[PDB]
């Protein structure tokens, strides 16, 4: 479809080898990153609560609210922006290289980025490819070239590839002899196996001869030249067409299993808080509509609430319930868990069990944001040559059946023939002895509905019918491509149906002879298949980049061959023995802690603001705060934040001596247990009790008329003091009850959060600095437990308001 | 090579506890045995404490002085007759209730301004701009600014024991110790320019609702401006639509005679404080006092059914686990 012209002689269009792999321009880095970044619906709530309390009302200051939406927007960004500058960097090494040119006559050399398609190009022994060439001659005769494709398939037996057969007299001797030829090639493609053309060279008057190309002639980008001199090609393809920037497809923007959690929990929030500001607003308006309830000759707007529109005050009002209530949704759990993850992905690296003697070095961890994704896998998409084989690895067996008991299941996309890659396979457990093969090779597949009549076979009267541990399938390049390419032929009864339903009945399975891609495809519709099975891929050279910018989390491994497809890696393990440590003690901890962050980020908030809101109907909808103007800036800073810290930050759910040596654990947290629906709503109807507990039983509390020996009443600060005490008091032994791993820092962290409470309100209260424009909460906690009847009253509280865990311990524990 | 720090290693020294139900079962026993007798403790203590109510907003022509409910604008008194049963013997306090007055307010809870209250030379001349509409009136700051201050409760009420014979007896009231140690001693102090107080305020003007300056509160020196101890137990707010303000201390007799013996006796008040406007209502509580505080049953029934409550069910739990 294609013509170029050799000489490039007459009798473009086309890129110019120039690889592309950054995604942000330096330019417009700014004006991409922060609408990516604004895009959320977390990102863009906490601007519009910034917004409102700079422009309406705040009950805190505008800063305790917009100085954390700050770091935030500028570390995600930072991240983001290096690992930008990573590809840059490293896609700037592989153009602006040397790559000597035929110009005119002579051998200029250019940079790699600089060669047009139609230019005689030249390589020396050991060289890669700059561009897809078409060997045209070579010093010696006989046309032929030692190709090793250790950068496309990964394999690294010599291919050999024959030059055109009527130009091997061409070394050197006037190449530029206005040298006739049209190569007419077809469009680019990414099979990397097929490849048809033809060439027309001309003779001293006019030739007619046509010696038709295949994939014999065809020089892959990429694929080292072994055992020769010299060569001369003629790009064809060049630049983000090449068949090895063709199998590429790009990297999508990984987000854990987590942070879909954590982003429904923050959307069923925004609608608890609408309904709370609008019922609030709702009877309010129904309150304010007798009379004498406003301005009751008491207390009168001065003119400005009297004048100001009835349609705008609604929506002041409205705006002011959402402010007030804007606790219930914390943009303390996002600094909190940049700080989690920051800290916590140095455990992976440290561990000196990925320690490899030989290369004398360890773990690596690329990315911070998928460690709560190791604890979730179900797949693992390893790779043969370099991964499992170096003549197994040292326990390349005993892991694989490891990642068999866990739950996982495990297959191999590997780059190598059938013949070698099912040897292998039959070693390291993957096949026993009575396992039925089911061999979709293209070595019985020789036609077009053939295979269609095998799938049925297979599927719906032989494997359909159910023994699930006998079945193990095989597939090659050459009917994965039909499978895949040409599943858009049949949709009532659809081919990649039928295939996905044998490969995910199967035991094990296995595919030989696979290009770059196709391992993207299969890892692509394995992510799509009836819901989502989080994957994961463990390849170690730079024919894996691919899968492993596809899969969920990309383990890369640090091989013979190169750090090419391990600076690609969310990760990095010398071996394969450690594919087990590595999913098994650190997926379930960094999981459980991540986890149990979000459920008490989130539960710690809601038991803050229920009351703030109930108190509401004993006010005048005026949104009076409950608690004092310090404590709702500092209760998530310095009283209840420090804890969940340390906790997410070190703690063992179970003993990581025991995680490793009994892998059966792996599946309690399996299905992303620790955040459905069951204990989302375990956590949202515990706090809305202990938030209800906490006012009403202080409500009642107040009906006394006094609480001191010598008769003196209590203002309406000492309500929010007790219930503040009592609040914080109770949402620390919940904590505490939860952990399971005493340190030396959880017991000084929590116990250090009470007595800090203690102390503040005892040293904020008692000194008149004057710096306050007020003097509400002067001598309001001393005076509160100067008396006998509010101790009793806490250590009531805070009982009515544990029994709920105490029960289900007892409960959860017998049967 | 390694970095080996046992911390780093994931393998720092941990408590590990293990609690279940063989081993927290005895704490749903401990846990009754020590809420039933204080249970039982402070309610009988709460149970033993008397008090009594006389409501005397009017708002029926069958009252005393529904006379009042829309009088003139002139001084107005009352006469509502109450019994003892059974005498007071402690000490005992009188209090004065409200009703649906939202003292607990947004837009009354933040009408005051704290900076002048506590004695500050320069506010004294210039209240802040929060405590509005009862800012500054004749072009010029009030003593006290704030809605708060403004409406401070003006009523008088004085007993008076009728004795064998007809004779009304006076009781001995008491307004000094009513208002917070801290706040009175500290939070509200004077002006501090010179020392008489009608040259302290030279800048100043009344409340637009109060009839007489705040250095004509009382004429005693220590209880005549900014701290009038029921000036500050009314700028203390309410936390509820319902309150109760301490009002005055009767002291305990040196014999063993009951503080308010046993019988009739004679509330005449000087209404002045209308509430019959938002619909409220006034009303006098006489109480005496224990180690725990006012009359209140609640902390004792909680007590005893979280008691009753921890004990059947670590007993039921306890037959059930045993049986396996
Ligand atoms: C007896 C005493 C015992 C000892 C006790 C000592 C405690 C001293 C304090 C410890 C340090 C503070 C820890 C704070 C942890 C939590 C931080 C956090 O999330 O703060 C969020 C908070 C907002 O909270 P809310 O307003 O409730 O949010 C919702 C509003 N609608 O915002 C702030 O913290 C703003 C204040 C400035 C924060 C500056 C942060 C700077 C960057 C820190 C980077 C840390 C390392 C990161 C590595 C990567
Ligand atoms: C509701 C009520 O009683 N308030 C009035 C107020 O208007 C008046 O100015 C003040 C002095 O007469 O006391 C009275
Ligand atoms: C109002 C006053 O200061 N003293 C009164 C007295 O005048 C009145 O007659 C008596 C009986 O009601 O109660 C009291
Ligand atoms: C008492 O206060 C009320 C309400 O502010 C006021 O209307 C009335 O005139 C006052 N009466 C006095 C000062 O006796
Ligand atoms: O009767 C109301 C009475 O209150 C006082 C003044 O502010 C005027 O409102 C009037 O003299
Ligand atoms: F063994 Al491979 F890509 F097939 F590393």
């Amino acid at each position: 479809t294609r013509t170029v012209f050799v000489g490039n002689h007459p009798v473009q269009r086309f890129c110019d080898n120039r690889i592309v792999s950054s995604k942000y321009t330096l330019w417009n880095f700014l004006p991409k990153n922060l609408f990516e970044q604004f895009r959320r619906i977390a990102n863009f709530y906490f601007l519009i609560i910034f917004l409102v309390q700079v422009t309406v009302d705040t009950p805190t200051s505008p800063v305790t609210s917009g100085l954390p939406l700050f770091f935030v927007i500028t570390v995600t960004a930072i991240k983001q922006g290096y690992e930008d500058w990573l590809r840059h960097r490293a896609d700037n090494e592989v153009n602006k290289s040397t790559v000597y040119i035929i110009e005119n006559a002579k051998r200029v050399r250019k940079e790699s980025e600089k060669i047009k398609v139609g230019d005689v190009v030249e390589v020396q022994a050991d060289e890669t490819f700059p561009c897809d060439l078409i060997l045209l001659s070579s010093c010696t005769t006989d046309g032929t070239c030692y190709v090793t494709t250790a950068s496309l398939d990964g394999e690294s037996n010599c291919k050999t590839h024959y030059a055109v057969r009527d130009t091997i007299a061409l070394c050197t001797a006037e190449s530029i002899d206005t040298l006739r030829a049209a190569i007419e090639c077809e469009q680019p493609q990414p099979d990397l196996y097929k490849f048809v053309g033809r060439i027309n060279i001309y003779s001293n008057s006019l030739e007619a001869v046509a010696r038709s190309l295949g994939p014999e002639n065809l020089l892959l980008k990429g694929a080292t030249l072994k055992n020769t001199e010299k060569i001369y090609g003629v790009a064809v393809y060049t630049g983000m067409e090449t068949k090895m920037a063709l199998n590429y497809q790009g990297k999508s923007q990984k987000r854990s299993a987590v942070e879909k959690s954590i982003n429904a929990f923050l959307i069923v929030y925004l609608f608890i808080l609408l309904t709370k500001a609008a019922v609030c607003t709702t009877l309010k308006y129904v309150w304010q509509s007798t009379p004498y309830n406003d301005e009751p000759w008491y207390n009168q707007k001065t003119q400005k609430e009297r004048e100001t529109l009835k349609v705008l005050k609604m929506f002041t009002d409205f705006l002011s319930f959402m402010v007030l209530f804007n606790f219930i949704i914390p943009v303390s759990m996002y600094v909190t868990v940049e700080m989690q993850k920051f800290l916590g992905s140095f455990f992976i690296s440290w561990d000196k069990d990925f320690y490899d003697e030989e290369i004398n070095e360890g773990a690596l961890v690329n990315t911070s944001d998928l460690n709560e994704e190791l604890g979730q896998v179900d797949y693992v998409f390893t790779d043969k040559t370099g991964t499992l084989t170096e003549k197994l690895q040292d326990q390349a067996a005993e892991t694989i059946e490891a990642l068999h008991a866990a739950g996982l299941k495990v297959w191999v996309l590997t780059g190598d023939k059938m013949e070698t890659a099912k040897s292998t396979c039959y070693a390291c457990r993957l096949f026993q002895t009575n396992t039925e093969l089911l061999e979709l090779t293209t070595k019985t597949i020789e036609e077009s509905e053939r295979k269609e009549d095998r799938l049925h076979e297979l599927l719906i009267e032989y494997r359909k019918k159910l023994e699930h541990q006998e079945y193990g399938l095989i597939i090659d390049g050459s009917t994965l491509s039909l499978i895949l390419n040409s599943s858009q032929d049949s949709s009532s009864n659809n081919y990649k149906s039928i295939f996905l339903q044998i490969c995910m009945k199967c035991t094990a399975v296995l595919c030989c002879r696979m290009a770059p891609l196709q391992k993207a495809q299969i890892v692509r519709m394995v992510k799509n298949l009836k819901g989502s099975p989080i994957t994961l891929s463990i390849g170690d050279g730079a024919n894996d980049v691919s899968m492993i910018l596809e899969s969920h989390v990309g383990i890369g491994i640090k091989g013979k061959e190169g750090r090419q497809a391990a600076r690609n890696s969310d990760y990095s393990v010398p071996k394969f023995k450690h594919l087990k440590k590595l999913l098994l003690a650190h997926g379930h901890l960094y999981y459980v802690r991540i986890a149990h962050l979000v459920q008490y980020f989130f539960y710690k908030n809601l038991c803050f603001i229920l009351p703030q809101f109930l108190y509401q109907f004993f006010c005048g909808f005026s949104q009076q705060p409950l608690y004092d103007a310090a404590y709702l800036t500092m209760y998530n800073i310095c009283f209840t934040s420090l804890p969940i810290l340390a906790y997410s930050l070190l703690e063992q759910h179970i003993n990581i001596d025991t995680l490793t040596s009994d892998p059966r654990l792996y599946m309690k947290i399996s299905g992303n247990a620790m955040l459905q629906l069951g204990p989302f709503l375990y956590w949202t109807f515990l706090a809305a009790f202990e938030g209800t507990v906490f006012f009403f039983g202080t409500y009642f509390l107040f009906q006394t008329a006094s609480l001191e020996e010598n008769g003196k009443v209590y203002g309406n600060w000492t309500f929010g003091t007790i219930v503040f005490t009592v609040l914080v008091f109770t949402v620390t032994l919940k904590l505490a009850l939860d952990t399971r791993f005493w340190t030396w820092i959880n017991h000084f962290v929590i116990w250090g959060s009470l007595a800090f409470y203690v102390f503040f309100s005892f040293f904020w209260g008692g000194i008149i600095w004057p710096f306050l424009k007020q003097q509400r909460m002067y001598f309001v906690f001393a005076q509160m437990l100067s008396s006998v009847s509010t101790w009793l009253a806490i250590i009531l509280l805070i009982f009515i308001s544990l029994f709920p865990e105490i029960l289900l311990i007892v409960l959860k524990n017998v049967r | 090579r390694p970095d080996n720090t046992a911390f780093k290693q994931q393998r720092l020294p941990a408590w590990q506890p293990i609690l279940t139900a063989g081993t927290v079962l005895p704490i749903f026993f401990i846990i009754g045995l020590i809420f039933i007798p204080i249970g039982i403790g402070i309610f009988v203590t709460s149970n033993n404490i008397r008090e009594i109510e006389i409501d005397y907003t009017g708002t029926e022509p069958s009252s005393p002085c529904n006379k009042c409910l829309s009088p003139d604008v002139t001084p107005c008194f009352c006469t509502i007759n109450f019994t003892l049963e059974k005498s007071f013997e402690g000490n005992v306090f009188m209090y004065y209730g409200l009703s649906n007055f939202y003292q607990n307010h947004r837009r009354y809870v933040k009408s005051r301004d704290d900076s002048q209250l506590n004695g500050d030379s320069s506010a004294l001349l210039n209240p802040s701009k929060e405590c509005e509409p009862y800012r500054r009136n004749e072009d010029k700051p009030i003593a006290p600014c704030g809605a708060i201050m403004n409406s401070m409760f003006n009523d008088t009420l004085e007993l008076f024991l009728i004795g064998q014979d007809s004779y009304p007896i006076p009781i001995a009231l008491k307004k000094k110790g009513i208002a917070w140690w801290t706040d009175k001693n500290v939070k509200f102090r004077n002006p501090p320019g010179g020392d008489n107080l009608e040259e302290r305020f030279k800048g100043t003007t009344k409340p637009v609702n109060w009839l007489k300056p705040v250095y004509m509160l009382d004429s005693d020196p220590d209880n005549n401006g900014f701290i009038n101890e029921d000036f500050i137990v009314w700028m203390r707010t309410a936390a509820l639509p319902t309150f109760r303000k301490l009002y005055r201390l009767i002291e305990r007799k040196s014999d063993l005679h009951p503080t308010l013996p046993a019988g009739r006796y004679w509330l005449n008040v000087t209404y002045n404080y209308p509430v019959h406007y938002f619909d409220g209502r006034k009303r006098m509580i006489l109480s005496t006092i224990s180690w725990m505080g006012g009359k209140n049953p609640f902390l004792g029934i909680a007590y005893i059914a979280v008691g009753s409550i921890s004990f059947l069910l670590g007993v039921v739990l306890l037959v059930i686990n045993h049986k396996y």
